[PDB]
RNA sequence: ACGACCGUAUAGUACGAGAGGAACUACGGUUGGUGGCCACUGGUGUACCGGUUGUUCGAGAGAGCACGUGCCGGGUAGCCA
RNA sequence: CGAGUGGCUUGCUACCUCGAUGUCGGUUCCCUCCAUCCUGCCCGUGCAGAAGCGGGCAAGGGUGAGGUUGUUCGCCUAUUA
RNA sequence: GUCGGGUGAGAACCCCGACGGCCUAAUGGAUAAGGGUUCCUCAGCACUGCUGAUCAGCUGAGGGUUAGCCGGUCCUAAGUCAUACCGCAACUCGACUAUGACGAAAUGGGAAACGGGUUAAUAUUCCCGUGCCACUAUGCAGUGAAAGUUGACGCCCUGGGGUCGAUCACGCUGGGCAUCGCCCAGUCGAACCGUCCAACUCCGUGGAAGCCGUAAUGGCAGGAAGCGGACGAACGGCGGCAUAGGGAAACGUGAUUCAACCUGGGGCCCAUGAAAAGACGAGCAUAGUGUCCGUACCGAGAACCGACACAGGUGUCCAUGGCGGCGAAAGCCAAGGCCUGUCGGGAGCAACCAACGUUAGGGAAUUCGGCAAGUUAGUCCCGUACCUUCGGAAGAAGGGAUGCCUGCUCCGGAACGGAGCAGGUCGCAGUGACUCGGAAGCUCGGACUGUCUAGUAACAACAUAGGUGACCGCAAAUCCGCAAGGACUCGUACGGUCACUGAAUCCUGCCCAGUGCAGGUAUCUGAACACCUCGUACAAGAGGACGAAGGACCUGUCAACGGCGGGGGUCUUAAGGUAGCGUAGUACCUUGCCGCAUCAGUAGCGGCUUGCAUGAAUGGAUUAACCAGAGCUUCACUGUCCCAACGUUGGGCCCGGUGAACUGUACAUUCCAGUGCGGAGUCUGGAGACACCCAGGGGGAAGCGAAGACCCUAUGGAGCUUUACUGCAGGCUGUCGCUGAGGACUCUCACUCCGGGAGGAGGACACCGAUAGCCGGGCA
RNA sequence: GUGGAAGUCUGUUAGAGUUGGUGUCCUACAAUACCCUCUCGUGAUCUAUGUGUAGGGGUGAAAGGCCCAUCGAGUCCGGCA
């Protein structure tokens, strides 16, 4: 047959790529010598592109001017710290280990000093469980136990933007617009919608799938389609 | 409201669009000051007419759930 | 629209040109390559076995 | 190049208890087909005459254009049913 | 039960045609056949009449309009000699 | 087009005049691409030109494109290339990372030019007048100099300022018309220099507890109005420019509506609407320099692409010329262009055809089907059902009005803006042309806008929001590459990948036996290396022990593939069809039966329903709105029909000129029968038949066009499928090498990852090389 | 009353498209044209130029559509007589 849609992705041409020249900044925390003598001001609030979410500009000591991952409840004028003795307060970003059990953060970060790679979507936010010596756990936005580094840098709060999906699309065109802001091909043709030579589903007088749909994780691209490695499917039992 | 969708998309969407959008132009507590000026600017954007406080919030209302349980912890 | 004369209106781009190197206009200038004597593409002179009978 | 039918007189007669109910013949008409003709009726009639909208020729008068008449009314010859 | 005629139905065969002889129904237009539906002329009757029913000669002329259905066929309606 | 005339050997079509017409977002003006001399002049007509030709985009010969300030050139965009590094057997191949360069001629950013004159052909380029920019030099001034500002930005609504244009009023100059007094044109004048400033922002004063303000939102004791002030706009006003220029002349003045341009206010985003060079910040005089490339012409019913001087295709701006009207609509008319959407002459001009006008009475009888045609129509007033998701349905339906003239009222600052009143009055007809909906009901489908088979399918098909399931914590899931590497990803579960269903509403039953996926697994089975035995002086080889994934076996799972029958009052093979719907776009039987409607209804609708063979996200039911989707009915209307007629324009016919193609074994004036490989102009027998030509509609030549597409055959081809045969990628798993120290363990030193770094995390694992078992239409 | 939303309505505004005529044409004006009717026309809109994706590969709101008059695997030359 003829390669699939999902194969057609992995060669990155421009129908499948994110719109990157169009995107503004990756939020990544600011990078530390110790000692925590970092602040910055909030100068200003934006939109990121890339997420749907708002995202705002700090101004620090040091004259660095750079975007931040900012968490509900940021305002213009307000004071943000970096560093281990950052103050305990929402927009602030330091350590888990001194973060106090109980409060939620976000941007988390997974390996010391990365920049963060947890909690980051609109609205979202790990929970800072245990403490330790050795290991830090965070509940993650999935309800994963996620055993963490107590060195992972972390910002508290919860992601501003919260609720964006409550709200239904409405209309085709809005979703179009939205996904005209990502790396996606959309709209959708279902396998079963196509020829034979294009989907393993496609083909057949009426439309159906004219084999089981869960599929073997040991299945090569090309075959991987339908319910992959499904532990289970439908919604009884 | 959603009277904008005339006798399209049904009853549930064009429902919550008025909800959500009720809510969301409501006039809200500014948290800088203590007026009822503030207006969404964008996506999860705010500010108050009155004093121009600009601060990031919910999408379509100013504070979430979950972000007003950053306060207590 | 149909694919044959009407579509041929349509036609008013530049692409191959005389060739700087070869003297052919084969350079595309869109390209920056010859299609016929391959300057552009390689120092060396585009050239194939099956530009000829196999035997000859 | 003519085919067929209806109706009237025959006759409420013949026949028949009655009910019902013919024919020969002489008439008038209809229908289908056929050939021709326009006095009559009807159609057409971008000959013609009139009314009138928009615009242009300054107005008036008189005209052009609005598709092979802008639109509307009447209609001679001729051709037609 | 027996003997036939036709070549309208269907089946059979594979003779002609695969370097192509374009389908069904309808329509339009022309010619024909008779195993006659009407019209002409007859014979019989379980033929009073009127009318039926059956039969003979006869192909000049006629055999129309509609409802469903692509339908052919057919079912149905009002007319009709 | 026509009448005159000009030139010429020759004139329907070359030129002049008159008369008559055509084009108005184009048939006019400027241009991009592309073409390439097609541009201008002279001389020509063999060639090219739908006829002719004295003409020309043709032929011969010459000539023509002038720039500091118009493009290019400079900047960077998506993105491209080169070099280095790495991969590859290798390269002209290949991803990343550095560096460098490249990448925008109408239409991204950008230092600076206007007006007029001139040529056969150029022209913001030459010439005249005036002006401006950059750099450099000299001089005066200046110590400031880099912070900031700009370049620099989406979509929708709107206020204010304001030029051109257009129009109104009055004057001046010139023209036209001649029953009046009207009608037309002109009434000019730039860049630049100088100056003015509304809006926004801010300051001083002030002191509102209800006032201020808008088209609208709104503003305020955190200080409203009012008053004063700082900053601050136009491609705009004003003055100069200008006894410049331009005009035969006059060489105006005010106004309204106001494209351009300037400046504000509001609203929207699960969408956020470039970058860089440059400029400003940062004075003035004078002088010098400002090179290089482009510059003609066409830009299309003859200069481009389509083989053509092709009815096709082909970007931008002129979007403000007059009447009209809601209008960038129609129709008519200017400026400007044209008679080249380039053969003519003749016949009341026949038949026949294209496109069209008018048809009495009947009115869909026509037809598969109102196909085609028609009916309705603009604006105002009255009025408007079922149903509904309360939006809508709706312009439902239905009814009435509509011109002109005279004099007025109201709204508004006013319009050459709008809404009305009274009286008078004409026509068959007042949206008089033009423009301009026919309406209603029932059913099926898909919810909707949207998509599609360039070139026979626009639909019920695809999409969609909505619903749902699956995978994955990021050193991830999914995907591309042989590799080096890469998309997703400036992304992180409110994510994004993989699938199914397909708005809302009410719902979504039973089945895990088979197959698929996943989990588990005492025991069973399960490869290779190492290990043990036999064998071999060794090796081949035979056997053993151990046993990973996988399978057996157990479990979970149907919004996973799919299934929901036959029999009796259970059987196969798990269950045995629940809510609903039902003769369906599914019902063979079948024109099912009852009813409605019709004169008559295999149709349609309602009901029944045992459903050959309905049924729940292989979604069921239902459904307002929507629809160039399928079917049915009604009102209106009509040449669709009864049944055809007359007319109009272009052909057709005759004449001048031009001038193809298809087709052709031969013969050929045939007709009726027969015969023949059974479908003969040609054989046989008869019949008929004097030759030639014109027009016609097409009966025959099993007419012409295409080595039948249907069917079969070939140890033909290709695309597709799968539990066909055989293999190959890929994934999982064991083993060996990388690989180190002390049947479970610790460590650090290779190696991996995070970190700017220190260092942290991990760790002999993982990655990678090799091999073995399993899965493996993803691929051959 | 104001306001002015909308994958909102009418609309040959520009611009895009193509339901029916099974009209015209069918050695065409044209190897996809012409006319009338019809649909869309503030958005999942239309459009120019630049730029990227390449052949068992692209691209595809999926029709086996499209990738220069050709696509159920482009074109050219070669294998090849
Ligand atoms: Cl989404
Ligand atoms: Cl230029
Ligand atoms: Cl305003
Ligand atoms: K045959
Ligand atoms: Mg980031
Ligand atoms: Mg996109
Ligand atoms: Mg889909
Ligand atoms: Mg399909
Ligand atoms: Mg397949
Ligand atoms: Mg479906
Ligand atoms: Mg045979
Ligand atoms: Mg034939
Ligand atoms: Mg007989
Ligand atoms: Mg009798
Ligand atoms: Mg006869
Ligand atoms: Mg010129
Ligand atoms: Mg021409
Ligand atoms: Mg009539
Ligand atoms: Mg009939
Ligand atoms: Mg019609
Ligand atoms: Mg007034
Ligand atoms: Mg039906
Ligand atoms: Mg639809
Ligand atoms: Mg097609
Ligand atoms: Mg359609
Ligand atoms: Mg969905
Ligand atoms: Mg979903
Ligand atoms: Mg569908
Ligand atoms: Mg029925
Ligand atoms: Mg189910
Ligand atoms: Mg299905
Ligand atoms: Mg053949
Ligand atoms: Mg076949
Ligand atoms: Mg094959
Ligand atoms: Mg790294
Ligand atoms: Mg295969
Ligand atoms: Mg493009
Ligand atoms: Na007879
Ligand atoms: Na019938
Ligand atoms: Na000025
Ligand atoms: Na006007
Ligand atoms: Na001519
Ligand atoms: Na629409
Ligand atoms: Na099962
Ligand atoms: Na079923
Ligand atoms: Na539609
Ligand atoms: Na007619
Ligand atoms: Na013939
Ligand atoms: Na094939
Ligand atoms: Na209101
Ligand atoms: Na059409
Ligand atoms: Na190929
Ligand atoms: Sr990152
Ligand atoms: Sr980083
Ligand atoms: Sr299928
Ligand atoms: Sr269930
Ligand atoms: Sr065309
Ligand atoms: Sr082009
Ligand atoms: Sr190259
Ligand atoms: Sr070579
Ligand atoms: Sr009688
Ligand atoms: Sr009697
Ligand atoms: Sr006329
Ligand atoms: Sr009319
Ligand atoms: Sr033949
Ligand atoms: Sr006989
Ligand atoms: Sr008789
Ligand atoms: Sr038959
Ligand atoms: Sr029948
Ligand atoms: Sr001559
Ligand atoms: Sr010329
Ligand atoms: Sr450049
Ligand atoms: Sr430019
Ligand atoms: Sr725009
Ligand atoms: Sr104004
Ligand atoms: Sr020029
Ligand atoms: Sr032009
Ligand atoms: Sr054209
Ligand atoms: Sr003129
Ligand atoms: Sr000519
Ligand atoms: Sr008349
Ligand atoms: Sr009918
Ligand atoms: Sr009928
Ligand atoms: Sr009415
Ligand atoms: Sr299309
Ligand atoms: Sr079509
Ligand atoms: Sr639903
Ligand atoms: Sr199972
Ligand atoms: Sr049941
Ligand atoms: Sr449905
Ligand atoms: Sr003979
Ligand atoms: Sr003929
Ligand atoms: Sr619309
Ligand atoms: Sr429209
Ligand atoms: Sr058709
Ligand atoms: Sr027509
Ligand atoms: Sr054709
Ligand atoms: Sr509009
Ligand atoms: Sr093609
Ligand atoms: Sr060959």
């Amino acid at each position: 047959g003829r390669r699939i849609q999902g194969q057609r992705r992995g060669r990155g041409t421009s129908t499948f790529r994110a719109p990157s020249h169009r995107y503004k900044a990756d939020l990544e925390h600011r990078k530390v010598e110790d000692g925590d003598v970092i602040a910055g001001t909030v100068v200003d609030i934006e939109h990121d592109p890339a997420r749907s979410a708002p995202v705002a500009a700090v101004e620090f000591e040091d004259g660095d001017r750079r975007l931040i991952l900012a968490p509900e409840g940021v305002g213009v004028g307000d004071e943000l710290q970096v560093g281990v003795s950052a103050e305990i307060a929402p927009g602030n970003t330091l350590p888990l280990a001194e973060i106090p059990e109980g409060v939620p953060v976000c941007n988390v970060e997974s390996s010391p000093g990365d920049g963060g790679k947890f909690a980051r979507a609109s609205g979202v936010n790990a929970q800072l469980l245990t403490h330790d010596r050795n290991v830090a756990v965070v509940k993650l936005p999935s309800g994963e136990m996620k055993r963490l580094d107590p060195q992972c840098r972390a910002t508290i709060g919860v992601v501003a933007g919260g609720g964006r999906t409550d709200k239904p699309f409405v209309k085709a065109g809005n979703k179009h617009h939205k996904m005209k802001a990502r790396g996606t091909k959309w709209p959708n043709v279902r396998g079963v919608a196509m020829n034979a030579v294009d989907h393993p589903f496609g083909g057949g007088g009426r439309q159906h799938p004219g084999k089981p749909k869960s599929i073997s994780r040991n299945a090569p691209p090309g075959r991987k389609v339908g319910d992959i490695a499904s532990k289970r499917t439908g919604r009884g039992g | 409201r959603s009277g904008r969708f005339g006798a399209r998309y049904g009853r549930v969407s064009r429902r919550r669009v008025a909800e959500i959008e009720s809510e969301m132009n409501e006039d809200h507590a500014c948290p800088n000051c203590g007026e009822d000026r503030v207006d969404r600017q964008g996506t999860g954007i705010w500010q108050c007419s009155y004093c121009d406080y600009k601060f990031t919030g919910g999408s379509y209302k100013p504070e979430t759930p979950g972000g007003k349980t950053v306060r207590r912890s | 629209t149909g694919a044959g004369t009407p579509s041929q209106g349509k036609k008013n781009t530049t692409t191959h040109t005389k060739c700087r190197r070869c003297g052919e206009k084969s350079y595309h200038t869109k390209k920056k390559v010859c299609s016929s004597c391959g300057f552009g593409k390689s120092a060396k002179r585009r050239d194939y076995e099956w530009q000829s009978k196999a035997g000859e």
